């Protein structure tokens, strides 16, 4: 290293390869930090985490029981050791508490203020972070297995959710507008994904092994079905144009949005074009996921390599994006692994799991 | 090495019963070298491993002693543990399936007395112990 100290003071790098290289040194040098903890809250297992996108100070966990927790990130004590502490939770006594597991929950993009969480309980309430009240309440017919707001959209408000039901609801948080439906899936939606880079653009996937994207603005159905061998098995599309061999149930964009990730219960993840769905063959391996609900997965950002981190099984499974080379694979939870939510600021992982345990993975040095 | 004859000795079934003398030889054993322990982890994965459940017994009891006793399983139990924490996952728990739970009952209750045992023994930062008990007090315990 201190070749790039000294490179970036003589001016010979820019100082944006010490960031980028320094960020990918540390993603390489993630473990369990048991100088950090997360303090257990949950009675049941996390399902969903989400570090806010603006200061990256809270991070909010929706678990099985139903409860969502609202965790501080910083180290506000003076001693090299801390427990993320809890600020808020939506408890087993709040009269807008889940029902049933809450399985996904987000901050609201551009703003701190609000954030949003969806059920089982077949509902996606919008909640005023600080009264820490329901502002809005959508009910849908049936169990809700996903949402997601556009990180990027100053213009649109939408929520897209998927259910069990075939179709893609879109919710418009401005005046409120939950009839809006993209019709095309034929079984339960397991994840759905905003384009972090296209304002409108929307991808679903679904059990039928299939992956759409959507323009929601376009009256016409999807854009693109992904499909796996990009025509080498061509057929009029009826039943080919799978994604996968098995539910489709996760779903990221890379950073910069090029590319999107997706993970499915034939145990494989595959890496897609974006702007024309095509399959672009990187190998990962073989990715264990059995999971019967959505799986949330990340991408890394701002580091000379992207990386994605999956869980697989008990353990998150780190791999490079754009060559498949599995880094390492992060061992520290006891029961399957649901989620894992990347802090951009730090390289540190958050990743929740069955056992009701939030383990922070921090980069060793 | 003498490793080999100390669990030998100990994890016979003819004789299923806590020695001391042969206890606190293993313990200045270990304490007197290092790599003493890191093959005895071996011997007692082949003592867990092994069909006589009261075979595993005695090897989980050396290595809870190890772990406790001579300061060289505490750096295998407490550090580099992960193959601990899921042999603690798959003993008590449920053996991952085709693959069923061959130990017996007996045995889960001295594997269960041991992890509370082990809860307040060392768990200064080591906090996996109390949550694999929480989920076994939760989910087949």
């Amino acid at each position: 290293m201190l070749g790039f100290l000294s490179a970036r003071q003589t001016g010979l790098e820019d100082p944006l390869r010490l960031r980028r290289a320094e960020s990918t040194r540390r993603v390489l040098g993630l473990e369990l930090n048991k100088d950090r903890d997360v303090e257990r809250i949950h009675g049941g297992g996390i399902n969903t985490l989400d570090i806010e996108p603006v200061e990256g100070r809270y991070m909010l966990s929706g678990g099985s029981d139903g409860v969502i927790v609202l965790y501080d990130l910083e180290n506000s004590s003076r001693q090299s050791y801390y427990t993320c502490k809890a600020v808020c939770s939506i408890g087993r006594d709040h009269p807008d508490v889940h029902r049933y597991s809450v399985e996904t929950v987000q901050w609201y993009p551009h703003d701190t203020g609000m954030f949003t969480s969806s059920s089982f309980d077949k509902t996606l309430k919008v909640w005023d972070t600080n009264t820490l009240q329901t502002a809005d309440v959508f009910n849908f017919e049936e169990t809700v297995y996903s949402h997601h707001m556009s990180p990027v959209s100053t213009k649109h408000c939408l929520v897209a959710v998927g259910t069990r039901g075939p179709k893609v609801q879109l919710c418009d948080l401005k005046s409120g507008s939950c009839s809006h439906i993209l019709q095309g899936h034929r079984q339960e939606i397991l994840a759905v994904s905003w384009s972090p880079r296209y304002d409108y653009i929307l991808a679903t996937a679904s059990a039928d092994s299939r992956v759409k994207l959507w323009d929601v603005r376009r009256a016409s159905g999807c854009l693109i079905t992904l499909d796996q061998h990009n025509g080498k098995k061509s057929q009029a599309v009826e039943s080919a144009n799978t994604a996968h061999n098995g539910k489709v149930n996760g779903l990221c964009f890379t950073s910069d949005g090029l590319h999107l990730l997706t993970v499915g219960t034939d145990n494989r993840m595959r890496l897609w074009n974006s702007s024309n769905g095509e399959n672009t063959l990187v190998n990962y391996g073989k990715v264990c996921n059995n999971s019967k609900k959505g799986l949330k997965f990340t991408v890394s950002c701002g580091c000379s390599s992207e990386f994605v981190f999956v869980p697989y099984g008990s353990t998150i499974a780190v791999y490079t994006v754009y060559s498949g080379e599995q880094i390492t694979m992060l061992k520290g939870h006891y029961k399957t692994v649901d989620c894992c939510v990347f802090q951009s600021n730090f390289q540190e992982l958050y990743s929740g799991s069955r056992d009701c345990n939030i383990l922070a993975w921090v980069p060793s040095l | 090495q003498k490793l080999s004859k100390l669990v030998e000795e100990l994890t016979t079934s003819g004789e299923p019963r806590l020695n001391p003398e042969k206890m606190k030889e293993l313990k200045k054993i270990c304490k007197s070298s290092e790599e003493q322990l890191s093959r005895a982890y071996r011997l007692l994965i082949a003592q867990l491993t092994q069909e006589h459940a009261e075979i595993r017994l005695s090897a989980f009891q050396i290595v809870e002693e190890l772990f406790v006793r001579s300061h060289q399983f505490r750096m295998l139990v407490v550090s580099n543990f992960q193959e601990f924490l899921e042999l603690t996952l798959g003993t008590d728990p449920a053996q991952p399936l085709p693959p069923p739970r061959e130990a017996a009952q007996r045995l889960r209750q001295a594997t269960t007395r041991a992890v509370e045992g082990w809860n307040e023994k060392f768990g200064e930062a080591y906090k996996k112990l109390a949550l694999g008990y929480h989920f076994l007090r939760h989910n087949k315990k």
